């Protein structure tokens, strides 16, 4: 259960947590309430987990497409800023939080990947992808590497995917198709067989991850990176002479990289809901708040206006996600298909096909219309098809069922005058284990 | 290999 009269925040550790921590310290002084700012690693993963139990932190930060999941969770609170405070923020940032009619978060950053470069290494970067593979070229005869980013996950090879025609779902009659998927059409497959080709011929490593990334850059050992305003800061540290710029075209399109809004949620399950607005409203979303965190680690740009016109001013300072719940499906049939095809597991077609079916996974087809002629009453358990191939039709819960045995599995002849029998259980869910004890070889 | 090839449906029709 979640304590209540404290704030616990969780936010991502590449964030400016520190600078966070400070705003809550004064929230600390003015009211008597203790807030601890916490960063747990794959925190957009652990906050469902642990939230569905009620537990968790009372505010989660994370960019607003992994929100629309959380909402149809029952995980966060509807939020309840007057028209007023709405007002002091841009239109467009209170879209990306508004699922199903209702704010579900706070927007508090608007996140986009760039291209970082090294002036002395670079002074006038590549405005296209194409001239890299010559520019690295000329970099390893120095002992330096054109270009170093994070390979492991697929926010950053997505603006690439994305710049000659992949997209994730297609915005149809006023809503995001669920069904119509562009992560393995033409363009989809030429930026990832670029990438594929740029490892092929050695001008980067499959195994790059953040840490290899930021330090090579950091070291001035790779004169490019790929990155968002959070990591600047490290940058600045490390006196590298650094410059920010657009990323650069391929095959004369813009790199297209998907934009997230920074978003502060509050937890269904937290007695600390008015505290939570209290901070988030009065505290964070003022100059004074949004300046405290943006000194720890670069913001970028803001959801708040007043603010947002003062850092419109910073020289280093592309289609908003979408929030809704398949989000996850398709950065996780992303992430799993440049891997393969980046480590040679699968060819980018292979790699782009499973992509395909992995980000439509909540869509089997004959196994349906093998017994439309049901008409039941109440709750019931779906056609399924197990993992031996057997279809189980559509049935009431709380019955068993009984199917004949498969006539060849693995090439092996079976008796279908013998049976197989599952339960659907009376909570409408299939049990687990079928019983095919019965189909003698 | 065909009687193997039954005992190993054996273990996995069991567990499924
Ligand atoms: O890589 C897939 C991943 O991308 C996005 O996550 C970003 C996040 O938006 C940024 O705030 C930053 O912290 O880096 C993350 C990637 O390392 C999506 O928001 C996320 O759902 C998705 O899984
Ligand atoms: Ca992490």
């Amino acid at each position: 259960k979640i304590e209540e009269g404290k704030l616990v925040i969780w936010i991502n550790g590449d964030k400016g947590y520190n600078g966070l921590a400070e705003v809550g310290k004064k929230f600390e002084k003015d009211t008597g309430i203790k807030v601890t700012v916490e960063h747990p690693d794959k925190l957009e993963e652990k906050f469902p987990q642990v939230a569905a139990t009620g537990d968790g932190p009372d505010i989660i930060f994370w960019a607003h497409d992994r929100f629309g999941g959380y909402a149809q969770s029952g995980l966060l609170a509807e939020i309840t800023p007057d028209k007023a405070f709405q007002d002091k923020l841009y239109p467009f940032t209170w879209d990306a939080v508004r699922y199903n009619g209702k704010l579900i978060a706070y927007p508090i950053a608007v996140e986009a990947l760039s291209l970082i470069y090294n002036k002395d290494l670079l002074p006038n970067p590549p405005k296209t992808w194409e001239e890299i593979p010559a520019l690295d070229k000329e970099l390893k005869a120095k002992g330096k590497s054109a270009l170093m980013f994070n390979l492991q996950e697929p926010y950053f090879t997505w603006p690439l995917i994305a710049a000659d025609g992949g997209y994730a779902f297609k915005y149809e009659n006023g809503k995001y198709d669920i069904k119509d998927v562009g992560v393995d059409n033409a363009g989809a497959k030429a930026g990832l067989t670029f990438l594929v080709d740029l490892i092929k011929n050695k001008h980067m490593n499959a195994d790059t991850d953040y840490s290899i990334a930021e330090a090579a850059f950091n070291k001035g050992e790779t004169a490019m990176t790929i990155n968002g305003p959070w990591a600047w800061s490290n940058i600045d540290t490390s006196k590298v002479n650094y410059g920010v710029t657009v990323l650069p075209t391929f095959k004369g399109q813009p790199s297209k990289p998907f934009v997230g809004v920074l978003s502060a949620g509050i937890n269904a399950a937290s007695p600390n809901k008015e505290l939570a607005k209290e901070f988030l409203e009065n505290y964070l979303l003022t100059d004074e708040g949004l300046e405290a965190v943006n000194k720890d680690k670069p913001l970028g740009a803001v959801a708040l206006k007043s603010y947002e016109e003062e850092l419109a001013k910073d020289p280093r300072i592309g289609e908003i996600m979408p929030n809704i719940p398949q989000m996850s499906a398709f950065w996780y049939a992303v992430r799993t298909a440049v891997i393969n095809a980046a480590s040679g597991r699968q060819t980018v077609d292979e790699a782009l096909k499973d992509a395909q079916t992995n980000a439509a996974a909540e869509f089997d087809q004959h196994c349906e219309s093998l017994s439309l002629a049901s008409n039941i009453s109440g709750l019931q358990c779906n056609a399924s098809v197990d993992l031996i191939g057997t279809c189980w039709p559509r049935s009431p819960a709380g019955q068993l069922v009984v199917r004949p045995c498969p006539a060849f599995f693995y090439g092996v002849r079976y008796n279908t005058t013998n049976n197989g029998y599952r339960e659907c259980l009376a909570n409408g869910s299939w049990a687990a284990r079928v019983n095919y004890s019965e189909c003698q070889e | 290999q065909l009687a193997q090839q039954a005992h190993s449906n054996r273990k996995l029709m069991e567990i499924i």
